[PDB]
RNA sequence: GGCUACGUAGCUCAGUUGGUUAGAGCACAUCACUCAUAAUGAUGGGGUCACAGGUUCGAAUCCCGUCGUAGCCACCA
RNA sequence: UAAGGUGAUAUGAACCGUUAUAACCGGCGAUUUCCGAAUGGGGAAACCCAGUGUGUUUCGACACACUAUCAUUAACUGAAUCCAUAGGUUAAUGAGGCGAACCGGGGGAACUGAAACAUCUAAGUACCCCGAGGAAAAGAAAUCAACCGAGAUUCCCCCAG
RNA sequence: AGGGUGACAGCCCCGUACACAAAAAUGCACAUGCUGUGAGCUCGAUGAGUAGGGCGGGACACGUGGUAUCCUGUCUGAAUA
RNA sequence: UUUUGUAUAAUGGGUCAGCGACUUAUAUUCUGUAGCAAGGUUAACCGAAUAGGGGAGCCGAAGGGAAACCGAGUCUUAACUGGGCGUUAAGUUGCAGGGUAUAGACCCGAAACCCGGUGAUCUAGCCAUGGGCAGGUUGAAGGUUGGGUAACACUAACUGGAGGACCGAACCGACUAAUGUUGAAAAAUUAGCGGAUGACUUGUGGCUGGGGGUGAAAGGCCAAUCAAACCGGGAGAUAGCU
RNA sequence: GUUUAUUAAAAACACAGCACUGUGCAAACACGAAAGUGGACGUAUACGGUGUGACGCCUGCCCGGUGCCGGAAGGUUAAUU
RNA sequence: UGAGCCUUGAUGGAAGUGUGGACGCCAGUCUGCAUGGCUUUAAUGUUUGAUGUUCUAACGUUGACCCGUAAUCCGGGUUGCGGACAGUGUCUGGUGGGUAGUUUGACUGGGGCGGUCU
RNA sequence: GCUUGACUGCGAGCGUGACGGCGCGAGCAGGUGCGAAAGCAGGUCAUAGUGAUCCGGUGGUUCUGAAUGGAAGGGCCAUC
């Protein structure tokens, strides 16, 4: 679970970084707050052409 | 029914064996749980009674694909 | 059989990294006192550091073999 | 097809037929009360009671038809919440129950044997359950072989107690 | 062949061998019509919470045994010609 | 029949008739017999179907050694004067029979264990809704009025009508006896006995299920069955016993 | 008052009274793979469990054993790593 | 705040004012603090437990209100409470007659008790 | 006094057991001790002093080695 930011967060943030977060942080709040998607290597592309 | 909506882990039956090797017969059941589920390509959450795995599926997959099948196959959800 | 620990004054005991020179408590012993008893005080007798081999110039102080010893593990055709 | 027929116990009555609408046999139709999956609701099975539609030169009350549930699809409706969902009505389809074995699957004994008994056996048997077909299952090598080669699955005889 | 007939019937009866028959409905084959379905060539693609592993069981003739192999309840987790 | 031994007063049989217990399959070995013979024979399957085909295979012709391996020898050991097992006699396939193996394996018989069902129309307890208790006693709290207290206390009458209260029918029980014991009855009858406004008794209907129920507790009761109900199944359980 | 329906009605069971003990409520506890239900539409003057058994006078000594309650030290100790 | 290795601790311009520690058998008026021609006495980076706060936001709610809905079931919703606990799955040490299957020898001047068993 | 014959491989022939087994044994081969030598010694004056198989440990061993080389595992010898 590494997923690519989408605001500032927590001791990792940056608007579009590849993070490790720890799943439970990942799949409970961040996405369901839309503070970070999976990295799905086709997300891997789209927050690394900027 | 203690079934994992995701992978369709359901109670198997195994057996107990002693430091004797006697056996009695026992289940093995799935880590079940139900959890809401946020979809965001639905505005809405779901509960399904999923298993560890069952979620680390959906972590892998992703929601929606895992939403194709139980509706592709008709689960209630 | 494997892992721990521990047994040194007659009873009871720490001392515990050395290099110390063998204690404390009652027990034995005799003198001091006193009306005399016990209360007391003092000097000594008694340790053979669980038994034995070694590292060390100097092991109760570390290494090892058996005992005694209890803890539980754990093994047996 | 036909000279004889109206099932049997079972006579009798009254009939029917003989050259083709007597009976009898076969194909396809028609009718097909009530209960039963029972399906309009109920219920002590073969009964009680309805909503809605129809129906009456005697247009009341009764008779008939339809109204279960689930699934899929559509349509129309539509909360907390505006969107949107859930919810609700209708409609079209399909399901439901029964049935000998064979078949696949979910569960799964003990007696017994070991001259006792725990491991082991009986045995994945008996039994319960779910499902399906005319057969089921299996099947087109991430298989064997042993440096030579074979070439899906299934069944039979060997290999071999 | 067989059954029957007042006792045991090739020639009494019903059959049997053999040869024939379908107005209708049907099983099965083909042949087509209608519906639904896709064929063909070029260039591609090649099955990850999987394989494997740890724990617990179960299957393989095989009782964990030096035990390959298969299945997975549990926690993990690749390479990709 | 069983026994050391049975007229035995030890078992079994009232009598007759019918039925009633060493089987079947597949393996293996021996005997007989048949075929062929250092060879014998095919299995499935094909099939002109008891033929014919099919020799995959099985047995035998070589043994010894755990084995590699060697071979009329080989193993043992450094090695045998040796020693062990072998070298000399024929096998094999049918058919009949004697044994054995696997099966229910000569027939009948348990007490039980496991599985799925059917039972609270008896009884236990509980839930709901209805019913019953002739007649006669006792006289609790309380009340009233006099007496009595400073007022209460207390006291006498009268009134009141308490109780798992009293005597006693219906009703509910079941202490004694006799009768009955192939009963009138698979628990009663007769004479006595207990309770009888209560933890009473009763009609209807409901709920609880088998290692489970229920139990004012006896292992009691759960349909004349109870230290684990009944029906069907595993099932021909097993029976070194009769 | 209850009991062995059908050889035991009693000194047995029950009983009010007594004591210990559990239970803070989504109670302990019981039926139940679970959902749930009883406990109770109750709440410590309540409820479960256990022993004792109206009343009167009373209920002495022993915590070594077994059990229970308390005990943040230390010794030994599972999967795991 | 428990505990290792890395780290903030120690070892196999002359001379003046001169004071704790040194495995020091058994305690150096000697060295530095401003100045003079490969550890216990404890603490910064970690891999790791115990407790307490905070975060997000799972998870519980047999509190309250709202809708489905005239519904003490369920679901959705809002909210308060609880909160990474509780609970559950797999694994695991303890306890476990609550429940189950079984064992509990033979000889023997009956059996038991005794004795015996090579 | 000196010593390791309480030796290794074998074993004609016997005894004794239902059997598993146990016992006695001259002699052969290799190597050894004591004795000048003939000789004697394969434990003790003899008869008790003991435990089948399975499972497993250890040492040895080119005997086996699941395609091949190895290895695991097995066998054999010794022993627990």
């Amino acid at each position: 679970m590494q997923v690519i930011l989408l605001d500032k967060v927590a001791n990792l943030g940056s608007l579009g970084d590849q993070v490790n977060v720890k799943a439970g942080y990942a799949r409970n709040f961040l996405v369901p707050q839309g503070k970070a998607v999976p990295a799905t290597k086709k997300n891997i592309e789209f927050f690394e052409a900027r | 029914s203690r079934v994992c909506q995701v992978t369709g882990k359901r109670p198997v039956t195994g057996n107990n064996r002693s430091h004797a090797l006697n056996a009695t017969k026992r289940r093995f059941l799935p880590n079940l749980h139900s959890h809401r589920f946020w979809v965001e390509s639905e505005k809405r959450f779901v509960t399904l009674r999923v298993s560890a795995k069952g979620m680390r599926v959906i972590d892998k997959k992703g929601i929606d694909t895992v939403l194709a099948e139980l509706r592709a196959r008709g689960e209630k959800y």
